[PDB]
RNA sequence: GGGUAGGUGGUAAGAACCUCAGAUCCGGAGAUUUCCGAAUGGAGCAAUCCGGUAGUUGGAAACAGCUAUCAUUAAUUGAUGAAUAAAUAGUCAAUUAAAGCAAUACGUGGUGAAGUGAAACAUCUCAGUAGCCACAGGAAAAGAAAACGAAUGUGAUUCCGUGUGUAGUGGCGAGCGAAAGCGGAACAGGCCAAACUUAUCAUUAGAUAGGGGUUGUAGGGCUUGCAAUGUGGACUUGAAAA
RNA sequence: CCUGAGUAGCUCGGAAAACGUUAUUUUGAGUGAAUCUGCCCAGACCAUUGGGUAAGCCUAAAUACUAAUUAGUGACCGAUA
RNA sequence: GGAGAUGGGGAGCUGUAGCGAAAGCGAGUUUUAAAAGAGCGUUUGUUUGUUAUUAUAGACCCGAAACGGGUUGAGCUAGUCAUGAGCAGGUUGAAGGUUGAGUAACAUCAACUGGAGGACCGAACCGACUCUCGUUGAAACGAUAGCGGAUGACUUGUGAUU
RNA sequence: UGGACCUAAGCUGAGGCUGAAAAGCGUAGGCGAUGGACAACAGGUUAAUAUUCCUGUACUUACAGUUAGACUGAUGGAGUG
RNA sequence: GGACUGUUUAACUAAAACACAACUCUAUGCCAAACCGUAAGGUGAUGUAUAUGGGGUGACACCUGCCCAGUGCUGGAAGGU
RNA sequence: AUCAGGACAUUAUCAUGUAGAGAAUAGGUAGGAGCAAUCGAUGCAAGUUCGCUAGGACUUGUUGAUGCGAAAGGUGGAAUACUACCCUUGGUUGUGUGCUGUUCUAAUUGGUAACUGUUAUCCAGUUUCAAGACAGUGUUAGGUGGGCAGUUUGACUGGGG
RNA sequence: AAGGGUGCUUGACUGUGAGACAUACAGGUCGAACAGGUGAGAAAUCAGGUCAUAGUGAUCCGGUGGUCCAGUAUGGAAUGG
């Protein structure tokens, strides 16, 4: 249990300071957006300390979000699709779009995906919500076989 | 064993009664439930844990 | 080493003979110990059958002897690394432990019966015993006041006797049965956090080590000076006497 | 400035203590603190007084026994014992 | 202190004052308004060797069907599974099918094949229905003699099986 | 006849899931014939053994060399049994 | 009387008994329902209502008559507890 | 986690309800006979409302100055105007909690499938699908519950019952 | 008459009780007399339920009134007496 917030405007948007409901293990504490922080310090020491580290993340994480965004808008991701009689048989599920982002290093986190499953069919390209203000679409290249 | 592994707090085997101070043998078996528990670098490791000791994962910022 | 005139374990009948280069005999230190057997190469219906690797002598070889070696787990180390890059899971190699037996006597804990006694019996007793399970160690266990307790009372546990068969609780039935104060036996108290400090950890400290500390006549730390070269030790070694 | 957190207490079920659950110990389920001007005990609770510093760890000695070598000892038994 | 009497050892008693539930008082105390009355109390004390009774312990000795805790036995007489074997001999000859007559066609009629049956009689191979036999026997369950099934839900070896 | 080969009923159990300890179960491996596979018969032999002892006739598979051909066949796959 | 082959009380009794084929009820849409335990797990079944579980009678044919006032079960949740 | 209805709270909030009475919502006790007037027209048209239909009027962009005849006479089981509180019927309110019904998943479950460890019908990890804060549970407490444990099951008696 | 009706009336008292009868224990039955204050009666005196006998259930346990009982150190309270 934590009173801390992280780096959202969404979910119930308020300021980017400590405030939860106090109610168990619910989203305010389920989610890796809100850190379970010591209050036993939190009154000066874990204060000043959460104001730098708040400003210190804030900084960072805009700057790697801008930097992915980059990334993900300049680079097209790639699959191969195995159907039968030639006629739409596959479709593109997100634990191979992980594995591919996996391919290049890194670990993301599944809270910026939105959708299940997409047709596999063609040129196929979706834009989601990935963080507060960074934008970006999954473009991927898939044919059958 | 009925027991969550991060520690050994067994359960009990009592007596019970009744509205007639009869006594038979009852088996006091404590809460269990699978949660997931977090350790160093990932690599949760899902283990049977009870209540209390839950609780007081959860006031150490252990999850 | 002692001891030495006989000896080949008892049914000694005798062949063969050993024995005074000091034996046979009584102790210390040893060596080699077949198979099963906790059993460990794997099986197995115990005292059995097939094995693999490594080295070995013989041959042209299958093979034969001749040695050593090959369970499982946990821990450490190292290597390797699946799902899907790292990661993680596994996969292997080397190293340390028991893994097992018994003293029907002992002690802890996890357990855990009724028939009886109450003249029946369900509450209580039968008793935390009967039996079972794990851990042992030669003693175990507990062990240092949030004790007691009613007074300027003692001051780590224990047992024996006394309280006393009292205080008591008990379908107030059968019953069960203490805690204090007293005499005595030996009677050592220590240690870790923890503020705070240095170096080292990737300071998202959430880690090694120098301190520092065990505290109720509250202590310790923090800032700052006198001392003092102490006494104790349950405790590391060697040497000597007994 | 530090004095030992699901820790003390509290509620619903039990046991040990002589007690048939009551002060004191145990949590089986839950709720949950106070930090020396404090926090717990003196068979309920408070006020006064007094006594302690729990929620960390070890230490044997007075005691339990004899399957095990000699010293031996028996108002122990004598081959149905 | 010899596996000894004994010495040391001043803890608790058993009476010495008792009444009243106790507080409490006291040669008195309590019910009591009560000094009255009434109930009780007006000094025989200790520790042992002993005989008889007694509570507690197995309690004068021996005599039940028991209850619980284990531990063991599926080999036979029960079922199950796996895996084999056995059924001499003679009968009864279903259905299906074939051939001719017929049927619009099928159904029907006669003949051929056919071998079917928890089919029949009766060998073995299992069972025990009966008169006797023996009721310490040859035999802790059978013998003569007659009785049933007898290609099945049958018998049965060898493994496990609860 | 079996083991050195397989496996039915089951057993065991590296793994691993449940249980207070005991233990229960369950994968891979490994066991377990009454069955699956095959290459010796005849006669004689001494009191006892005879396909095993002997006379003649055979077959079997493991390897070295040897000629003379062929490129090869699994732990994997289909049939067979 | 039982329909029938047949089966079991061995060492006092195989019959009118049990099994039946044939019906009537009744619980079941999968992790079935039920069954074994402490659970895992397993049968049911590597099955799907034309299938299993459990009742009563018991070939075949004809009939199965009247009663939810009392207990078992189903619907309700309006009303009291 | 999300709200719709949603009951207690009815924070605030503006009118209050023609009792024999009262011209009219005296709803009750009270200093009681004014400057309540920057808490002020007697037309609009009325939202309503008391609805015993007028009545009370809280009601308003063309009106800035009405005045109270209902205060002393009149009615009474209580007097009409500057202050305090009372059955203030409810439009309302912050929502604290409880009832459902739906909307999702990240909690949590699977005996749906695939891949891997592993040639291994169990588990381990993920991804779907199935579900989903219900259950599966663990605790408390009720209801049923001879399947199961123990039990008492009086005596006398021209024998026992 | 200890029977009928009359005024008053609640001694259908308080604390007792030497004593007897009966009798295993229990418990039962009756009563002289003392103190206190009473009603009837002028007084003598009487009145400690009924002319007599059946009109009864033990302890423990549970709380109701008073209480010159105590109050796990003190103070009360709880709590028991």
């Amino acid at each position: 249990m934590k009173v801390i917030l992280k780096q959202d405007v969404s979910n119930l948007g308020k300021r980017f300071d400590v405030v939860d409901v106090k109610d168990g293990y619910a989203i305010h504490f389920l989610f890796p957006k809100k850190l379970a922080a010591p209050l036993t310090k939190k009154s000066l020491q874990d204060r000043d300390l959460f104001l730098k580290k708040q400003q210190e993340h804030y900084e960072i994480n805009k700057a790697l979000s801008h930097k992915l965004k980059e990334v993900i808008e300049q680079t097209e991701l790639h699959f191969s699709l195995k159907e039968h009689n030639g006629r739409p048989y596959g479709s593109i599920i997100t634990k191979q779009i992980i594995n591919q982002a996996h391919t290049k290093g890194m670990a993301l986190q599944k809270f910026m995906f939105k959708d299940n499953v997409r047709l596999g069919f063609g040129d196929h390209e979706i834009t989601l919500h990935i963080f507060e203000d960074t934008t970006a679409v999954l473009k991927v290249k898939v044919t059958p076989d | 064993a009925k027991k969550d592994q991060l520690t050994l707090r067994g359960p009990l085997y009592g007596n019970n009664r009744s509205h007639s101070k009869t006594i038979t043998r009852r088996k006091w078996n404590v809460n269990l439930q699978p949660c997931k528990v977090k350790t160093a670098d990932g690599k949760t490791t899902r283990i049977l844990v009870s209540t209390r000791t839950l609780r007081t994962l959860k006031k150490h910022n252990r999850l």
